[PDB]
């Protein structure tokens, strides 16, 4: 099976740089040309250059925003595509997507890696504040019930939110993060049958890998 | 630069129909060394890695369902999706590869269904969150249809629009339905001087606010 798997995003100060990687396996990686491909959150793709392969002599082309900027290279003992991105700015904040890629004279099959998130700011890595949410303490029971955790003031993204370690993931509502006094914040919705809390547990679990943090907390009736 | 236009932007069709969506390049993509339009279509759907459909205008990937046409020649280009389903929701890209690559700015593909109106829970502050020295008020407003809808935020009957952050999940592709989360952050000082919390959604399946309520004397 083929594979491609870009590492090396974070979070790094306006002006900084940052190298990307991207680790390939199960194709020849020295016949293909590889590609990146960029994504800010909730914008258009964006394909910033390609680096060709050993027929065109590992020759590299840019796109016209990134050019000057922004280097493709290859080990091609490792088979590992590279970008080395230079002078960051705010708007280089993005998914980086590497893929193979080639002249399209020939047919051959599409593949992507996951990508890799790339956050350009001032901004610290900030571990998030995990709050449960029960009902109001006057609140009556009936046939279901909604229970949630708002996570707040965290930096950068992303946050991942289960309930009971996946257990429950029916009628879960995670909501897209919003920034405030520049720091992330988010909540998530659970709603199960009233039978089943508070008699059994509900815990949400919070995942913050940029700052090495998971949190679990108990939804407990209040009072 | 070549340069890439899709339209319409967006666009919401029933579970079973067609669509079709335009793409058109500043520019010939045709090669006519091999006579082939250099031309793409890609699929991304929400929180997922884009994946291609269509290559050299109309040669379906391998794997890929006969009900993604892709048509055109030239500077002009058409993806066509028979019998939509549930899981197509997502952004469809198109992509020159004649010289370089460029993408265009994507057509959002939305499913149509029923109308419904949203479960409404509100939740007032924590009491970990009131040690910080903060207070959020949280609304959430699930599983409703369309995505249009109106939240409003009232203190001791009084409307309150400063603090109030909402936000939409993406379109479930489960239901189709959509979901939203009002929360009004406030100074604990404020929040403690106040008793009765309101948050009331309007929406076009009633011409009547849904409404969820808390006292702090009960």
């Amino acid at each position: 099976e083929v594979k491609l798997v870009e590492s090396g995003g974070g979070l790094v100060q306006s002006g900084g740089s940052l190298r990307l990687s991207c680790a390939t396996s199960g194709f020849t990686f020295t016949d293909y040309y590889m590609s990146w491909v960029r994504q800010p959150p909730g914008k258009a793709l964006e394909w910033l250059g390609f680096i060709r392969n050993k027929a065109n002599g590992y020759t590299t082309e840019y796109s016209p925003s990134v050019k000057g900027r922004f280097t493709i290279s290859r080990d091609n003992s490792q088979s590992i595509l590279y970008l080395q991105m230079n002078t960051l700015r705010a708007e280089d904040s993005a998914t980086y997507y590497c893929a193979r890629d080639h002249d399209g004279y020939y047919e051959r099959f599409s593949y992507w890696g996951q990508g890799t998130l790339v956050t350009v700011s001032a901004a610290k890595t900030t571990p998030p504040s995990v709050y449960p949410l029960a009902p109001g303490s006057a609140a009556q029971t009936n046939s279901m019930v909604t229970l949630g955790c708002l996570v707040k003031g965290y930096f950068p993204e992303p946050v991942t939110v289960t309930w009971n370690s996946g257990s429950l993931s029916s009628g879960v509502h995670t909501f897209p993060a919003v920034l405030q006094s520049d720091l992330y914040t988010l909540s998530s919705s659970v709603t199960v049958p009233s039978s089943t809390w508070p008699s059994e547990t509900v815990t949400c679990n919070v995942a913050h890998p940029a700052s090495s943090t998971k949190v679990d907390k108990k939804i407990v009736p209040r009072a | 630069d070549i340069v890439m236009s899709q339209s319409p932007s967006s666009l919401a069709v029933s579970a079973g129909e067609k669509v079709t969506m335009s793409c058109k390049s500043s520019q010939s993509l045709l090669n006519s060394r091999t006579r082939k339009n250099y031309l793409a279509w890609y699929q991304q759907k929400p929180g997922q890695s884009p994946k291609l459909l269509i290559y050299w205008a109309s040669t379906r990937e391998s794997g890929v369902p006969d009900r993604f046409t892709g048509s055109g020649s030239g500077t002009d280009f058409t993806l066509t999706i028979t019998s939509v389903q549930a899981e197509d929701l997502a952004v469809y890209y198109c992509k020159q590869s004649y010289n370089l690559r460029t993408f265009g700015g994507g057509t959002k593909l939305e499913i149509k269904r029923a109308d419904a109106a949203p479960t409404v829970s509100i939740f007032p502050p924590s009491s970990e969150q009131l040690t910080s020295g903060g207070a959020s008020v949280v609304c959430f407003l699930n599983n409703f249809y369309p995505k249009d809808i109106n939240v409003k935020w009232k203190i001791d009957g009084s409307e309150r629009q400063n603090g109030v952050l909402n936000s939409w999940t993406d379109q479930d592709s489960k239901d189709s339905t959509y979901s939203m989360s009002s929360t009004l952050t406030l100074t604990k000082d404020e929040y403690e001087r106040h008793n009765s919390y309101t948050c009331e959604a309007t929406h076009k399946t009633s011409t009547s606010p849904i409404v969820k309520s808390f006292n702090r004397n009960e």
